[PDB]
């Protein structure tokens, strides 16, 4: 509902994006004569996977799971940009601004730490 | 006096100190297992169980 800062603070919910009901399976029409924008875009990671370094023999490297160690600090949100209607009818979003990066450290088996700039900049 | 090669004969009729020496031997052997494992873990490379 209309929760408040003091409802939320310290709970870990500030790092969660909003959600829609099991029942919001409708459809939003695009009036091609019209102009649009993403007024808020929010991305919340739930898993980080790192590709492993296959040995000189190799055969194939897989993406292995990793442990997040930097806490509920990972989400991208308040992102804005304009949703254009192209001429073949496709929709293209063009980011302008937003909190569009989070530094993040996850940890691979054996103890190797892997920082990354989780971002959608531009 | 006892020769050096006979010092531990003092336990032959002292069942408690015999148990105390046997406990210390056991303690040292379990100790060794622990330390060997930690040294091995500090040096083991698990990235390639093939080659
Ligand atoms: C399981 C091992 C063990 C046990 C339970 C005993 C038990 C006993 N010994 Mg025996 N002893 C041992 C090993 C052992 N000894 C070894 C290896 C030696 C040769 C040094 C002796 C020499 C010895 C003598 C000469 C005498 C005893 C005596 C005794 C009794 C009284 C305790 C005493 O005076 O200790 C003395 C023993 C020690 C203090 C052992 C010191 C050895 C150290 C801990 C080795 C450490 C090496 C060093 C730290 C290296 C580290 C690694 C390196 C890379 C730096 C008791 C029944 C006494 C006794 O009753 O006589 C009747 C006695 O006079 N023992
Ligand atoms: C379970 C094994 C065991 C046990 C409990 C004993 C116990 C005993 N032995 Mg026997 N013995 C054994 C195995 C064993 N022995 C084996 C395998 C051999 C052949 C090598 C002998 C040969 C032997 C002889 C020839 C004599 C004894 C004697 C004795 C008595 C006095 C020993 C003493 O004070 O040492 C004191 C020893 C020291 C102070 C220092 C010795 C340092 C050695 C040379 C190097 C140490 C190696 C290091 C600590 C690592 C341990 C070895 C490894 C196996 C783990 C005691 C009742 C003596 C006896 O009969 O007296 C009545 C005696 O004369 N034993
Ligand atoms: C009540 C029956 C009973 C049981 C269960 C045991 C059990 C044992 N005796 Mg035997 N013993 C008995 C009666 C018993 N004894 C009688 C009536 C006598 C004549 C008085 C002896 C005399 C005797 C001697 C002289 C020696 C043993 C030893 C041992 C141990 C050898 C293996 C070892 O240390 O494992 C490794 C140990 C562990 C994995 C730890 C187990 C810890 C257990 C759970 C005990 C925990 C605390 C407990 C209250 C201590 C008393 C237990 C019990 C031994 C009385 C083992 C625990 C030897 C010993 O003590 O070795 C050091 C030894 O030298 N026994
Ligand atoms: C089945 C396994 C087993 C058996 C039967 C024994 C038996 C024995 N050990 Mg124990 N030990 C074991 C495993 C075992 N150990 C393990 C796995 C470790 C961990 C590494 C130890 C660590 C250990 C220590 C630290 C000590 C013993 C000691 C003893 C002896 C105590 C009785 C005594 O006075 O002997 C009388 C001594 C003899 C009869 C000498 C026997 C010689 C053996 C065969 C070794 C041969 C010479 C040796 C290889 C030379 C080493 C040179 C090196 C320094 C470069 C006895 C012979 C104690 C000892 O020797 O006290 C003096 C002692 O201090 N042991
Ligand atoms: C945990 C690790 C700690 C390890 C503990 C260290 C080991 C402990 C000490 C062991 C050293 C033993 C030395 C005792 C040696 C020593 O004390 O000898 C003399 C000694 C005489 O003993 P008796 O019965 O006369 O008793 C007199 C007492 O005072 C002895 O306590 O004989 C014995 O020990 C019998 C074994 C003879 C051993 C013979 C060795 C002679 C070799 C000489 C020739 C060399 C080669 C040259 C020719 C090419
Ligand atoms: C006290 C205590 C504790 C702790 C403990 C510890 C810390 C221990 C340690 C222990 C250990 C840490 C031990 C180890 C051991 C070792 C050993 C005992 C070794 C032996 C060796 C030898 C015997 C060798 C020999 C040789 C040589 C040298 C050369 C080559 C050849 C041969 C092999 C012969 C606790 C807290 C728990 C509880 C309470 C009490
Ligand atoms: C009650 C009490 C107490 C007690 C104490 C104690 C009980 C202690 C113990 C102690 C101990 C009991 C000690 C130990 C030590 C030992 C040592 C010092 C050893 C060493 C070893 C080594 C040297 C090894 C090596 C190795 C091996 C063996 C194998 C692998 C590799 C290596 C090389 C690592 C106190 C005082 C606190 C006070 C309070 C009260």
């Amino acid at each position: 509902q209309t929760l408040t800062y003091d409802d939320i603070v310290g709970t870990g919910l500030a790092n969660k994006c909003p959600t829609l009901d099991d029942t919001a399976r409708g459809a939003y029409p695009i009036d091609s004569s019209q102009t649009y924008r993403i007024a808020r875009l929010c991305l919340q990671p739930t898993t980080f996977l790192v590709k492993e370094e296959p040995k000189n023999k190799r055969q194939e490297a897989e993406f292995v799971p990793t442990k997040l160690v930097t806490r509920e600090t990972t989400s991208l949100d308040q992102i804005q940009g304009e949703l254009k209607v192209n001429s073949d009818g496709s929709l293209t979003f063009v980011e302008e601004d937003g909190i569009d990066f989070q530094p993040v450290t996850v940890q691979m088996a054996g103890g190797e730490r892997i920082p990354l700039l989780f971002t959608v900049k531009n | 006096g006892l020769p050096w090669y006979r010092v531990h004969t003092v336990l032959i009729n002292d069942p408690g100190r015999l148990i105390a020496a046997h406990l210390m031997h056991t303690a040292l052997v379990a100790g060794w297992a622990g330390s060997m494992a930690l040294y091995e873990l500090a040096t083991f490379d698990p990235s390639d169980p093939v080659l």
